[PDB]
């Protein structure tokens, strides 16, 4: 049962500096070289370097030579990465990853694949201020649709559901986009038969727990 | 300085089928390793082939990777509905870790065109500063579509943004919802607004809009 | 005669190993 | 201290050349 | 020890045709570290190709090797009269230096059947102890032969020893001779002494024979 | 142009030793390393090892590591291979062989296959002993064909020749085979016209250097 298991989503201010964990389990973790990988959004994977537990040996790409530091703690079995001086380019999902297993007959460094992935910590950096959003109704006018536009919250995520979680078929909460203001913003939209329009009440729940931020938003046709 | 070039960007099968995945490298790989990993959103990406044909442990053997020199190649004799994900190739050791930029395997199902829906600002939004016009293009297939925005006959270019959501795991349709910004100013100077939506599963065009003022 | 040596792909030769 | 090295398809690993082997 | 096995063990081709030499390795040569070369009787062996791929100063663009892994090939796209001969696969480098055992490029021509002389040991031979019988295989094509012995109908098998000239320059024939040796009083005890010849150009087995003592 | 010249043909009893020489020229002789190889009748090329004529370091095949003594004399830009205790198994042609050129670029060895070749030198190891062949006639009966047969004769070579060399149309001369007595034996024929026999004399030229035996036979019907 090799597993990595990473510490939690971190958002931080432009020029400052995060710390990731990477526990490790099911082997012996001064056995193997650790990874460092992330993926920023819309981007490909990027090695960041590698950890030897055992002696503290270590490698790094060219791109963060001096602003990561790998750490490993043999007595807790886990690994850490630091980066300084953030930037907003440094927003993306930090993956720890151990090498394969090793056997005297294969050449050096066979096994530096990524054998086993930790699940990923998400590190937002961002100038932006914690802040709720907006819940603004998208009215209906056969089928029928209807949303909530969750607008000019951050940071992510926001979790909607319809009537409680007792309206799930034909709902579809859209992945949320980050406008130039900083903030991000989504729509969650339901299809429905017309002839409920009347009879069927309709609310979002939205939840921002960033913010503590609730709210339930009854949507109905504008009285036009 | 490896680059590894994956293709095509978007592989459409449907379960039973075979799937290709190719890995064109800028530098021969002699060295054989080259590795390929599995990515479902959410979930840690898990490697599936490494040392260019040793399949990872707890792999199905429906999984084989071959190849030599600057192209290696991932094969799922038959797909299965676990199956669709991202796919990544990569060339590790030696101080060298580049990856392929992906390739996604979807699930392919018959034409289906999309329902249309538009929604003007909220009297809300309005009243607390801006305008938000929602155009909502729900269970289509395939992904491609195009969806133009005229504000008084003129075309909008640039300022909207465009979210769909993940292939449905039951239907196997995408939805798509792209909204316009503008200042509250620019939509009450303006009447007709209006969505054209381009799609395979539509003979032609499809236009939904509204007239700001009434309904 | 101390760190090990492998094959580049990058450079087409062998190589010595990085991390001390 | 640093050597030139070649790879043995013989051994399948990278082996070291000081003019006599 | 690294073994590289090639093929065909012959080729016949005719001025013209193209020439395919194939080499197969036991390990894989990463470092491309192969060689063909050529070998003219009585020369000194030529290099062809090193590096798999690179042509040696002096040889013709008609001449290409390729390959890799465990499957190296040399190829003529013309061949000339001047490329009959034996050609080599070597691997070389890092204490590796073993040779293919070779492939025989020789000149196909229309098939010939033999001309066949027999004689018998001299007097002056006799005269010594031993007894030579000899059978001559005239200008032949292919070189595939077979010679039987029989002395009074008893097929002699493990006493008689056989050469072949190289294929002529000239008309591209082969020819053979095989030697039937017996004891000067085992000789004296027979009759009849006799060659048969067996080849594709005879579609029937030749036999060319003489009584002892009368003629 | 390049060029590697060998030292003449030898033959040497079990046990004993034997020193082959290889002289280089058209090249800077102290920038190449050179290496030995042979080849024993019906056996694969065989490599046996390298030398570096300039500082005298070598590499040594494991098969002969311990018989084998490679030298190169630089002011001479000659190199030398030495096979000690001798066996059977050693008659072969033996051949020397320069590396190739190299670029700064390239990786260690990628130049050590064998860019230009010696024409060899042949060696043969026998415990038998120089002895003259006997030539015996190969007699004609009605085209025809008559010839000689040189037989038990050591060492190669013998040649043969048809009425002074007068005759060469329809000549064959057989590769001589070795007998179990270690005396070799040979064949060489000729077709001529069936009218011609007893008329137009025909006899064969051997000529066997090494024991200085030199033979003119002349070859009719019995
Ligand atoms: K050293």
């Amino acid at each position: 049962q090799v597993q990595l298991v990473q510490s939690g989503a971190e958002v931080k201010k432009p020029g400052a500096s995060v710390k990731v964990s990477c526990q490790a389990s099911g082997y012996r973790f001064s056995n193997f070289v650790i990874h460092w990988v992330r993926q920023a959004p819309g981007q490909r994977f990027e090695w960041m370097g590698w950890i030897n537990p055992y002696n503290g040996n270590k490698e790094f790409s060219a791109k963060f030579q001096d602003r990561v530091t790998f750490t490993a703690d043999t007595s807790a079995n886990t690994a850490y990465m630091e980066l300084r001086s953030l930037r907003s380019a440094d927003t993306a999902v930090y993956y720890c990853a151990r090498v394969g297993p090793y056997s005297w007959d294969d050449s050096p460094q066979d096994n530096y694949y990524m054998d086993v992935w930790g699940k990923g910590t998400t590190v937002i950096v961002s100038s932006a201020s914690t802040k709720g959003p907006s819940v603004f109704p998208l009215a209906p006018s056969g089928t029928a649709a209807l949303g909530c536009l969750v607008k000019d919250y951050f940071p992510e995520p926001v979790t909607v559901s319809w009537n409680s979680g007792a309206l799930t078929s034909g709902v579809h909460t859209f992945p949320a986009v980050l406008q130039s203001s900083g903030l991000y913003s989504l729509s969650s939209v339901v299809t429905v038969p017309s002839s409920s329009l009347g009879t069927q009440t309709y609310i979002c729940n939205v939840n921002h727990k960033p913010s503590n931020t609730k709210v339930d938003k009854k949507v109905e046709p504008k009285s036009c | 300085e490896i680059v590894l070039t994956q293709s095509p960007g978007t592989l459409s099968l449907s379960p039973g089928e075979r799937a290709t995945f190719s890995c064109r490298s800028s530098h021969s790989i002699r060295s054989r390793r080259v590795a390929w990993y599995q990515h479902k959103p959410g979930q840690a990406p898990r490697l599936v082939i490494h040392g260019v044909s040793n399949r990872a442990s707890g792999i199905s053997d429906r999984f084989s990777g071959s190849g030599s020199g600057t192209d290696f190649t991932l094969t799922i004799t038959r797909v299965e509905p676990e199956d669709f994900a991202l796919y990544y190739c990569q060339v590790y050791g030696a101080s060298s870790y580049t990856f392929g930029q992906g390739t996604k395997l979807e699930r392919k199902r018959t034409v289906a065109a999309p329902s249309v829906f538009i929604f003007p600002p909220s009297d809300e939004q309005l009243k607390s500063g801006t305008a938000s016009v929602v155009c909502l293009l729900n269970n289509f297939y395939p992904r491609e579509a195009k969806v133009q925005w005229k504000v008084d006959n003129a075309l909008q270019s640039g300022n909207s943004q465009e979210s769909v959501t993940e292939q449905d795991s039951k239907d196997s349709t995408y939805s798509l919802s792209s909204t316009l910004t503008l200042s509250k100013a620019d939509y009450e100077k303006h009447k007709v607004y209006a969505c054209e939506v381009t799609h395979q599963g539509l003979r032609s065009p499809v236009t939904k809009s509204f007239n700001r003022g009434e309904c | 005669h101390e760190r090990s040596y492998m094959f580049s792909d990058l450079e087409n030769r062998c190589i010595a190993a990085e991390a001390k």
